[PDB]
């Protein structure tokens, strides 16, 4: 099962709303998992089956979509958000998206 | 149940030769079969290596490295050990320990969402 994320870069301003896309090759029903990885470090687990957010996770930060079509929405876009996000399903075993660059301009 | 992943130093590898990247777990309760391997080559996504499956109790890897991949742990030391050998240039990447999530459900070719993540190893090969 192929994850194709989208936009390649989102370029957003401090208080804007950020709309990631996650396009599933098969159908994965809510098995999505939403990642942020902060330059040189590991990723941090943001939205789990889809919706649920993570342990210490601001509202800001919420996860939408089932079978194919996927959103991560970063509302109120803060300076410290600016990472590259993956995807990643559980459905069909382990497998992440490309990334989406956040810059914060 | 909040643990932390603790890597070893990065290493520059020439060709044909193998790496062994550690990883030690501190915190609540150490099991070899929720720490699981992966790693992310630079401009792409992270990629699934490998685990040490529970009742089997023996270690599985994907395709991609099998013939090549070792994995081992030593609960004792509450340690997972990587060893990715025959090295390509291909193999330059960070590679992670996570360990994983349990699902309310486990089912037919169904995996895992990683939680917590060690730090990262770059593996560098020339």
């Amino acid at each position: 099962a192929e994850l194709t994320q989208s936009p390649a870069t989102l370029s957003l301003s401090p208080g804007e709303r950020a709309t990631l896309s996650c396009r599933a090759s098969q159908s994965v029903n809510k098995y999505l998992a939403w990642y942020q990885q902060k330059p040189g470090q590991a990723p941090r687990l943001l939205i789990y089956d889809a919706s649920n957010r993570a342990t210490g996770i601001p509202a800001r930060f919420s996860g939408s979509g089932s079978g194919t079509d996927f959103t991560l929405t970063i509302s109120n876009l803060e300076p410290e958000d600016f990472a590259v996000y993956y995807c990643q399903q559980r459905s069909d075993w382990v497998t992440f998206g490309g990334g989406t660059k956040v810059e914060i301009k | 149940e909040v643990q932390l992943l603790e890597q070893s130093g990065a290493e520059v590898k020439k060709p044909g030769s193998s790496v062994k990247v550690s990883c030690q777990v501190f915190g609540d309760t150490f099991s070899r079969y929720t720490i699981q391997w992966l790693r992310q080559a630079p401009g792409q996504g992270p990629e699934w290596m490998g685990n040490i499956i529970p009742v089997y109790n023996t270690p599985n890897y994907a395709q991609k490295f099998q013939g090549r991949l070792s994995i081992t742990a030593d609960d004792s030391t509450s340690t997972a050990y990587m060893e990715l050998s025959s090295l390509r240039s291909e193999d330059t990447a960070v590679y992670f320990c996570a360990r994983v999530v349990i699902p309310n459900a486990i089912r037919h070719t169904m995996g895992y969402y990683f939680d917590y993540w060690g730090q990262g190893t770059l593996v560098t090969v020339s």
